[PDB]
């Protein structure tokens, strides 16, 4: 139903979800392939 | 005779062929289905 | 001759910018 | 400093050439009437 | 304008400026001369640039 | 000695693959981006007040209270070239922009080099990829590294006494 | 008044006076290639096509002549070497003469032309209006185009009418102006038969012959007409300048790569034959042949041709020029005089030792040698304070086989140094640095220069076509956009079709 | 001969000209260097 | 407008979120076992991390022929 | 391959939900247009 | 009149969120493609058959040094086509040859075609001039001399650059160090042009807001303006006095300012490709011989020009052997130039 | 009212789905050791 989950909400639930992948690439730095050690 | 990059090569041209003749097969579907509203 | 070609073309630059600066055509507003 | 021999008539035609080119067409364009 | 000799007998091959056949017409026969002429350089290109290599053809100095 | 400058810079500091350089980049290219397309989107939209004979530039008159070109279709022809939402149609926001992009990434450039003053340097990825039985899997980072030990080993060649330059 | 980059638009509505300032432009480029050719021959030395061939003075328009069969001067020398030869009119000489005669009687043609530029042939016989019937001036032209393309395969090339073309082995040291049969087989296509070339002028002047009459007798289409805009002199202009730019990349490629048109003879070697090694394994099979046969090791090394060991020498790879580095090959590294001859290094152990060649990319390169496995057994060190592979360490000792030093060995290590130094260029040459004051600095050939001169003229014509394709398209808003343009024409969701005010919703 | 009534006046402004002699002369002061060598 | 649903409208309605909260996942998923699979390996012809040397071998597996390069990296292989 | 499946399997289960759950709109569409 | 080519035709060019016109056809998949394949690439294909480097994701690689690499020198400039002598339709081969760049680089080569195309089709249905297709000359002249005309004219693709980050910086420091870059007045001209136009960009947006005519209350002064009103939002006169009195010369015609922000940016690209047309040949500006001359003959003279060249013979024999593997370069420790202790 | 299946459809998904299929295999790999 085109209206029904606010945007501000989808935006704050999106915006998130791009902080939790791009922290889980940054914390890969540190660990496993790549990390130099 | 055919060397096998001349194969290579009716392969090549094949696939162009094909790639060129569905995309246009395609959008000419389209346009004809979906034409635009004019006045008379 | 290398040197007095370069500050040559230098002093030219400057006096360019006094005219371009103070013999400038003049702005006037128009419509 | 052993340059090269050309590069002063070069750098000077470079100069003149176009220089006088626009000098032309400017005092040509000063000139005309209006 | 000045009639000459020459201009004269050079007059039917500056008059018909403007002059065109209706519609499309031979515009299908250029497209598969243009289509041809494409396969053509992509041929030569492609011989050229060793990606073509055919039978007693020996792209090198030493043939 | 601005290319030398550059050169010990990027030996000591590893300035290209510091994100402030990086920015200072997006701020020059995109700068020079959006001036060609400023440029060309405003002389692409001209109004027609001139003839065939004579400069456009003509057209316009200093200090005319009318805008010389037509922002709506220009506009209407860079929202058609991307998308309608990613092209400006408010002059004012449009030119705020065009100042706020090229400013905004020279002060990154300006705040690396006064950062790596300091020697917080670019990123070192030297030797950050290694298999399963330790060898080193060279990267491009790698080959870079190669590139400033030339640098570093040939600058002021009669300088360095011990075998650390620490400034 | 028009802007000074506009000066010429006054030629548009004009066929007489652009016919004119065609003769005019016509006229400064014959009397360009006669004085090019003039200043070539009174700056040119015959005397050796060997060591300081065309390619290795800076010669341009020499190589262009002799491609097409123009090889001898009317003092009596031929670039071949020969002497006591008459050439007939046809010299370099005659051929410099002819432009400079051409270019003369093109001047006085624009004059005619600009004077008379009023002529009733120019103008539309229904509207009095200046009119060119462009599509049809372009079958006339292509037929004309066809038939001396045609002619120029038909004869000239193969010798039926005409001397033909120039022609050498693989390894360029045979060269000379023959005829040449046309390849019809797939071989035809390959760029280094020059069969190939004599076939493609006579097919492509056949199709030009039957296009060229195609397009005399059958009109465009209405549709071509309008979207091509064929009334309009600029589109041909566009569409020219884009044939010219495509041409311009391919001249500069097969000069670059090498092909049948561009012999290493009259244009110098490729970077490629430098790359590969290509001399340098000539010359080994020869040398091994020859020991094979029995020969000694001097009398197989004085086996091979002054001619093949001085392609085998970075100084004549193309690739090792500079932008400002001006003039001739022989203002670098000199005039060569002779082949040193090939110089063997050898250890204490007398193991041989190869000397590691300088690759093009690099304007400088260290010494370093190496047995045939390729381990490092040699070189000059920077640092000296942990050298363990200096000429002295290891009794580093060079022997020459062929050329002026023939039999001669060195031990004196700043001596076999100075050696070691000149083999990363490959074989070693004895130059004359005096003569034009040599600098020691490498330059590029006129392969070189050709190449850069056409791949950025051809960049710039592409800009070119794209900037009067521009004008030719958009014609009607070259002086500005509709004063009057409606917003629902630019605005969205007006029309169903951008632009088509029939569409409206 | 009648006159060519293609002929058209020419103009450079005292701004071009002085647009134009800065190019020349800031190409010169550039490539001049590359010329003596 | 040129006609198609404003986006806001279509990301703030149920319907897109019932069949994108099904659609995203599967992506991300399918996209995970593409790795952890390893298949992404054999598609792409990517060393794993046990297979850029040889054991004992401390020279870099370089391609050095034009037209016996699929051969060579397949020789290179087989050494593995 | 088995590991091409594995892989495909969330896929081809999405695509399917999605076409349940809009084939009610896409027929109308359709038909709309036809 | 109303056949198939016109119903294509009205289709093609229907205003929509996307436009796609005929130039839509060349244009979006070979985009699509050129963006793709260097996803697909730098996500999960390795560099270590054609140059002995890791370059994905997959392997460990970040943002910054991830790359599709050239493929190997032995390749020379092979088109490397999929169904090619070279990988023979095997498409892991092909990834493992640096098939990818090849693709890449054709891929984008037609589609930046296409979106000039694109350029001149949109503006000619909105009726406006074509000056931003011509404006576009300049990537294109500078992705053609780069990523085309420089690898042609060296030994193979190899030499090209690689699509990656570090690649491109890998790429700016072997220019240095080889061609000596920096010194060559085209790229010279260059920077002039990428500077002078985010100077133009900078000052001219500046300008345009730091002499706005108040057309609202707003503090917050966006909201003053209209798109369809018929006056200049910033005083033209006043913007005019401000620079003749700061630095001397003033624009006072608008039409030039914005064309001269075309021609600055644009120029200077173009030079830059007359410079790289020049590297491919290695016809550099690389020395000046009178500085040359007397440097060798007098050991007292030191010049930045000679400092500088000191730096590119050590970029050139330190990364040589890594970033030249096919050479097989061994470089004993003692034949490498160091200046002292470093 | 609204179309569903679009050409913006089309564009919108080319991009949209393998970026979310590539998303989830670099999320993968940053568990990937050695
Ligand atoms: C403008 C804007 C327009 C928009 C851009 C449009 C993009 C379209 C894409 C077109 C792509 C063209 C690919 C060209 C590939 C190529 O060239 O590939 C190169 C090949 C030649 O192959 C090379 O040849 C070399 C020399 O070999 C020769 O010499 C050797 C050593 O002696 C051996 O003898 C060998 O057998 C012999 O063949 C080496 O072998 C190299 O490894 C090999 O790659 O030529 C060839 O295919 C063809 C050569 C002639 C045609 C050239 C036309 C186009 C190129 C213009 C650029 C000029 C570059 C000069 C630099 C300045
Ligand atoms: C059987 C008869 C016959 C034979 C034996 C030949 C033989 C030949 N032809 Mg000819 N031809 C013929 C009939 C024949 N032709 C006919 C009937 C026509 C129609 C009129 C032509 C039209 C024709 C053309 C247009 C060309 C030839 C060319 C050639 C040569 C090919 C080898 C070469 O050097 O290519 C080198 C050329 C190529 C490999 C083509 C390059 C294609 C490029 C890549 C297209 C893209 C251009 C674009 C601007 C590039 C920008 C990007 C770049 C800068 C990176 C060779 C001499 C070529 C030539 O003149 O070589 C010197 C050539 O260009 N022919
Ligand atoms: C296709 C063009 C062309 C080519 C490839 C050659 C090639 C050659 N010539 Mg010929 N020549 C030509 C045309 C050409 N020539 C013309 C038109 C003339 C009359 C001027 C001559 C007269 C001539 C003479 C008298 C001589 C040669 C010589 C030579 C050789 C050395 C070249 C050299 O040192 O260049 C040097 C090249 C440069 C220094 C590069 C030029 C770069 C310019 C200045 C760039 C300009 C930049 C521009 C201003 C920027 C604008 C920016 C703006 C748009 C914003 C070489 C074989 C020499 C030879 O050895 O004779 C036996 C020799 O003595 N040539
Ligand atoms: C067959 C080739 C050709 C021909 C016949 C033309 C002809 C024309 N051009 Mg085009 N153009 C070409 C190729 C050509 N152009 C190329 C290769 C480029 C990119 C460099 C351009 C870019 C271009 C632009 C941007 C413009 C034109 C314009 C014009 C028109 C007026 C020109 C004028 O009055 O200049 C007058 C020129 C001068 C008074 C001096 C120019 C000095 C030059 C820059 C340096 C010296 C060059 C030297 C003498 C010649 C070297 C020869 C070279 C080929 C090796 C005219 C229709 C103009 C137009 O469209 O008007 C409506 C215009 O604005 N042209
Ligand atoms: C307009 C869009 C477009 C364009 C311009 C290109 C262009 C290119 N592609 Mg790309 N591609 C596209 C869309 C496109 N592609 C799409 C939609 C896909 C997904 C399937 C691909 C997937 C793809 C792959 C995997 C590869 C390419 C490759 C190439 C290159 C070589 C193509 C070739 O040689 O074909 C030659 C064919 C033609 C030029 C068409 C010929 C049509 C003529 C006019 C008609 C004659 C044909 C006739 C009917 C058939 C009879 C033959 C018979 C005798 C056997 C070139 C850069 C290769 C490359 O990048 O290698 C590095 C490569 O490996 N493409
Ligand atoms: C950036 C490139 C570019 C752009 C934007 C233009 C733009 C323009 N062109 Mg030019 N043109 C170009 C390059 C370009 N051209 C090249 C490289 C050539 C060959 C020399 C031409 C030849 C040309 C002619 C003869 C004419 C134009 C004209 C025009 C105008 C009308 C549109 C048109 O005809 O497009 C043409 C379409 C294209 C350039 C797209 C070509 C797409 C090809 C067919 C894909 C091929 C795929 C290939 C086979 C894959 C294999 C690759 C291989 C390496 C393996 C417009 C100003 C016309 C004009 O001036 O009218 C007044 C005109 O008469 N063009
Ligand atoms: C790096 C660039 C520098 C910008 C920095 C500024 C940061 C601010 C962010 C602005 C970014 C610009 C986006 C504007 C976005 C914006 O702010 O406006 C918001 C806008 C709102 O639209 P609606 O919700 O009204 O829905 C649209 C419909 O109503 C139209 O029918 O949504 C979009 O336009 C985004 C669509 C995503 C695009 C998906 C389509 C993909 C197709 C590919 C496009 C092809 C291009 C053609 C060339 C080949
Ligand atoms: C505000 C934070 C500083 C960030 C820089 C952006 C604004 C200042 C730079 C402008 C210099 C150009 C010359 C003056 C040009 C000029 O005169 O500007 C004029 C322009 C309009 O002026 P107004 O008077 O209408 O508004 C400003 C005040 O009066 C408040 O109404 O000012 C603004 O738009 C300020 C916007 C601030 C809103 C916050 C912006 C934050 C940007 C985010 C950056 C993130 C970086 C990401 C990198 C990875
Ligand atoms: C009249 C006559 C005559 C005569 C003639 C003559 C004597 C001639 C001539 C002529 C000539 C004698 C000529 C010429 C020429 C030349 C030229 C035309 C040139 C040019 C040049 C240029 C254009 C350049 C450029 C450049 C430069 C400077 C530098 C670098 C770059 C370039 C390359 C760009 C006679 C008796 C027969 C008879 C009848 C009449
Ligand atoms: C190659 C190829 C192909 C194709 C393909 C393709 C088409 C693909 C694709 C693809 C894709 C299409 C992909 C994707 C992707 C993606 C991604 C991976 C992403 C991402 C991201 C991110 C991570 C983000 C981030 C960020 C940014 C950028 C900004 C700011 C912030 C942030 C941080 C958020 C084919 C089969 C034909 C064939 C052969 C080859
Ligand atoms: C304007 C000067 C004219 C001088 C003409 C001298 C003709 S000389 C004549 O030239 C022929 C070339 O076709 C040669 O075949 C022939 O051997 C030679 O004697
Ligand atoms: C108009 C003045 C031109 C006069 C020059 C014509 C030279 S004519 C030329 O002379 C050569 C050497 O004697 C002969 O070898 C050759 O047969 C002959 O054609
Ligand atoms: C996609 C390639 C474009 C080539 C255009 C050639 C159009 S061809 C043209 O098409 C008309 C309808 O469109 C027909 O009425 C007519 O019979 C046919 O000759
Ligand atoms: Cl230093
Ligand atoms: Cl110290
Ligand atoms: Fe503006
Ligand atoms: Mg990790």
């Amino acid at each position: 139903e085109g209206g029904r989950i606010p945007l501000w909400i989808v935006a704050t639930v999106a915006g998130m979800g791009v902080i939790v992948i791009v922290g889980l690439f940054f914390y890969g730095a540190y660990a496993g392939l790549g990390s130099s050690l | 005779t055919i060397t096998p990059s001349l194969k290579g090569f009716f392969i090549g041209l094949l696939s162009g062929a094909v790639v060129l003749g569905l995309t246009f097969a395609v959008l000419i579907a389209i346009s004809q289905i979906d034409k635009v509203q004019r006045s008379l | 001759m290398e040197t007095i070609t370069y500050v040559f073309i230098f002093a030219c630059i400057i006096a360019l910018f006094f005219f371009a600066i103070f013999f400038r055509e003049p702005p006037r507003i128009t419509k | 400093m052993e340059v090269n021999q050309l590069g002063l008539i070069a750098t000077a035609l470079f100069v003149l050439v176009p220089s006088v080119f626009l000098i032309i067409l400017y005092v040509q364009t000063e000139s005309q009437q209006k | 304008a000045r009639r000459t000799w020459l201009g004269d007998i050079l007059r039917p091959l500056n008059s018909e400026y403007g002059k065109v056949a209706p519609g499309w017409g031979t515009t299908p026969l250029m497209a598969v001369f243009m289509g041809l002429f494409l396969v053509f350089l992509l041929i030569i290109l492609e011989i050229y640039n060793s990606t073509l290599i055919l039978d007693g053809v020996n792209v090198s100095w030493k043939a | 000695g601005t290319f030398n400058f550059m050169i010990v810079f990027q030996a000591e500091h590893n300035i290209l693959m510091h994100p402030f350089h990086q920015l200072g980049v997006a701020g020059v290219f995109g700068g020079a981006l959006f001036c060609a397309m400023h440029g060309s989107l405003v002389t692409s939209s001209l109004i027609r007040e001139t003839t065939e004979t004579e400069s456009a530039n003509y057209g316009y008159k200093f200090g005319q209270e009318e805008e010389t070109y037509n922002i709506v279709a220009a506009h209407g022809y860079f929202g058609r070239l991307i998308f309608q939402y990613a092209s400006f149609n408010n002059s004012r926001s449009l030119h705020f922009f065009l100042a706020a992009w090229p400013v905004v990434g020279v002060w990154f450039a300006a705040l690396g080099i006064s950062t790596m003053a300091f020697n917080l340097n670019g990123f070192n990825f030297n030797h950050s990829v290694i298999d399963a039985k330790g060898n080193v899997i060279n990267t491009w980072a790698d080959i870079i590294n190669r590139a400033n030990l030339g640098m570093e080993v040939m600058h002021e060649r009669n300088a360095h006494n011990f075998p650390l330059d620490l400034a | 008044g028009l802007p000074w980059y506009r000066v010429h638009t006054v030629l548009i509505n004009d066929p007489g006076r652009l016919i004119a300032a065609h003769l005019m432009h016509t006229a400064l480029v014959a009397g360009w290639a006669g004085s090019m050719a003039l200043y070539e021959l009174a700056t040119f030395d015959p005397s050796d096509p060997v060591l300081n061939p065309m390619w290795r003075q800076g010669m341009f328009v020499l190589p262009f002549m002799a491609r097409l069969g123009v090889t001898g001067s009317w003092s009596g020398w031929s670039i071949t070497g020969e002497t006591g030869i008459d050439p007939g009119f046809w010299s370099f000489e005659g051929v410099a003469l002819a432009h400079i005669v051409l270019s003369g009687l093109l001047f006085l043609a624009a004059c005619w032309h600009w004077v008379y530029w009023d002529l009733e042939l120019f103008r539309d016989p229904r509207t009095g209006e200046p009119a060119l019937d462009l599509p049809k001036m372009f079958g006339i032209h292509l037929f004309l185009a066809g038939l001396l393309c045609f002619g120029f395969g038909a004869f000239h090339l193969t010798g039926l009418f005409g001397p033909g073309m120039w022609v050498s082995d693989p390894y360029g040291l045979t060269g000379s102006v023959q005829p040449v049969a046309p390849e019809w087989g797939p071989d035809g296509f390959n760029p280094y038969n020059p069969g190939g070339v004599v076939a493609h002028h006579i097919a492509a002047g056949i199709v030009g012959i039957i296009a060229g009459l195609f397009h005399i007798l059958v009109r465009p289409p209405q549709r071509l007409y309008k979207a091509l805009r064929m009334g309009n002199i600029e589109t041909v202009l566009s569409s020219s300048i884009a044939a010219v730019f495509f041409a311009a990349f391919v001249v500069a490629g097969t000069m670059w790569y090498g092909s049948a048109t561009t012999p290493i003879e009259l244009f110098g070697p490729t970077r490629y034959q430098w790359d590969s090694s290509y001399f340098q394994q000539e010359i080994n099979r020869r040398v091994q042949a020859s020991l094979a046969s029995g020969a000694t090791l001097e009398e197989a090394w004085s086996a091979i041709p002054e001619k093949l060991a001085f392609y085998d020498y970075i100084g004549n790879n193309p690739a090792k020029g500079g932008l400002f580095r001006t003039g001739p090959m022989n203002k670098g590294d000199g005039i060569a005089q002779a082949w040193k001859g090939h110089a063997v290094f050898r250890n204490k152990e007398g193991e041989e030792l190869f000397v590691r060649r300088m690759p093009a990319f690099f304007e400088s390169f260290p010494v370093i040698l190496t047995d045939k496995n390729g381990v490092v057994k040699a070189d000059i060190p920077f640092r000296r304070a942990e050298s363990k592979y200096s000429f002295e360490q290891q009794g580093v000792t060079v022997s020459f086989y062929g050329g002026e030093l023939n039999g001669q060995t060195f031990t004196d290590p700043p001596t076999v140094k100075s050696y070691a130094r000149k083999a990363i260029f490959g074989e070693i040459f004895e130059f004359d640095t005096e003569t034009l004051n040599s600098d020691g600095i490498f330059r590029t050939s006129p392969r070189g220069w050709f190449t850069f001169a056409h791949a950025v003229f051809a960049l710039l014509f592409f800009f070119g076509h794209i900037w009067h394709g521009a004008r030719t398209l958009f014609r009607d808003v070259f002086s500005g956009i509709d004063p009057e343009l409606s917003p629902e024409q630019v605005e969205w969701g007006f029309y169903q079709k951008v632009g088509d005010v029939t569409t409206r919703k | 001969m009648e006159p060519n009534p293609n002929r058209q006046p020419v103009e450079l402004n005292r701004t071009s000209l002085y647009l134009g002699l800065l190019l020349i002369l800031v190409l010169a002061l550039l490539f001049s260097s590359y010329f003596f060598n | 407008t040129t006609g198609e649903r404003p986006f806001s409208d279509i990301i703030t309605s149920v319907r897109y979120w019932v069949i994108h909260s099904i659609t995203i996942p599967a992506l991300f998923i399918a996209g995970w076992l593409f790795v952890s699979t390893g298949l992404a390996y054999d598609v792409f012809g990517t060393p794993r991390p046990d297979s850029y040397y040889a054991q004992e071998q401390r020279s870099i597996p370089l391609v050095t022929d034009r037209f016996e390069a699929k051969q060579q990296v397949e020789t290179f292989l087989e050494q593995l | 391959d088995w590991r091409v499946l594995v892989v495909l399997l969330p896929v081809l289960l999405a695509a399917g939900w999605a076409v349940r759950n809009i084939l009610p709109y896409a027929v109308k569409q359709v038909q709309k247009l036809l | 009149e109303r056949g198939w080519f016109d119903i294509l035709d009205d289709w093609l060019k229907r205003d929509r969120f996307v436009f796609v016109g005929w130039s839509g056809i060349l244009l979006f998949p070979c985009a699509y493609l050129a963006l793709g394949g260097w996803l697909t690439g730098t996500t999960f294909v390795t560099s270590w058959y054609t140059h002995g480097l890791a370059s994905s994701y997959l392997e460990g690689c970040n943002f910054l040094t991830v790359a599709v690499s050239t493929p190997a020198n032995s390749m020379g400039h092979s088109l490397l086509l999929l169904w090619g002598p070279e990988a023979q339709g095997d498409f892991t081969r092909w990834c493992q040859l640096g098939g990818l760049w090849t693709f890449i680089a054709l891929h984008g080569a037609f589609g930046l075609i296409g979106f000039m195309l694109r350029q001149f089709e949109i503006a000619r249905l909105v009726g406006v001039r074509p000056y931003n297709a011509i404006a576009f000359s300049a990537p294109i002249a500078v992705f053609v001399s780069v990523f085309l005309i420089y690898p042609l004219g060296q030994s193979s693709w190899f030499f090209a650059p690689s699509f990656g980050v570090a690649a491109i910086f890998r790429f700016l420091l072997f220019f240095q160090g080889f061609h000596n870059w920096t010194l060559n007045p085209f790229h010279m001209m260059g920077v002039a042009g990428v500077l002078g136009g985010a100077l133009l960009c900078a000052i001219h947006g500046a300008t345009v807001e730091n002499t706005l005519f108040q057309d609202g209350e707003g503090a917050s002064t966006f909201r003053a303006f209209n798109p369809t009103q018929a006056e200049e939002t910033y005083s033209m006169v006043t913007a005019n006095r401000f620079w003749s009195q700061i630095f001397g010369i003033a624009f006072s015609n608008k039409r030039w300012l914005h064309f001269f922000m075309l021609f600055v940016p644009v120029t200077g690209l173009w030079m830059s490709a007359i410079g790289v047309v020049g590297l491919a040949l290695n016809l550099r500006s690389y020395d000046f011989i009178s500085q040359e001359i007397r440097a060798a003959e007098d050991p007292e003279f030191e010049t930045f020009y000679t400092k500088n060249l000191l730096l590119n013979e050590g970029i050139r024999a330190w990364m040589a052997p890594q970033d030249q593997p096919h050479e097989n370069f061994v470089f004993p420790e003692e034949v490498l130039p160091r200046g002292n202790a470093l | 009212s609204y179309p569903i299946f679009t050409v913006r459809w089309v564009a919108v998904h080319t991009l949209a789905v393998p970026t979310i299929f590539f998303l989830g295999a670099i999320a993968a790999m940053q568990f990937i050791q050695r």
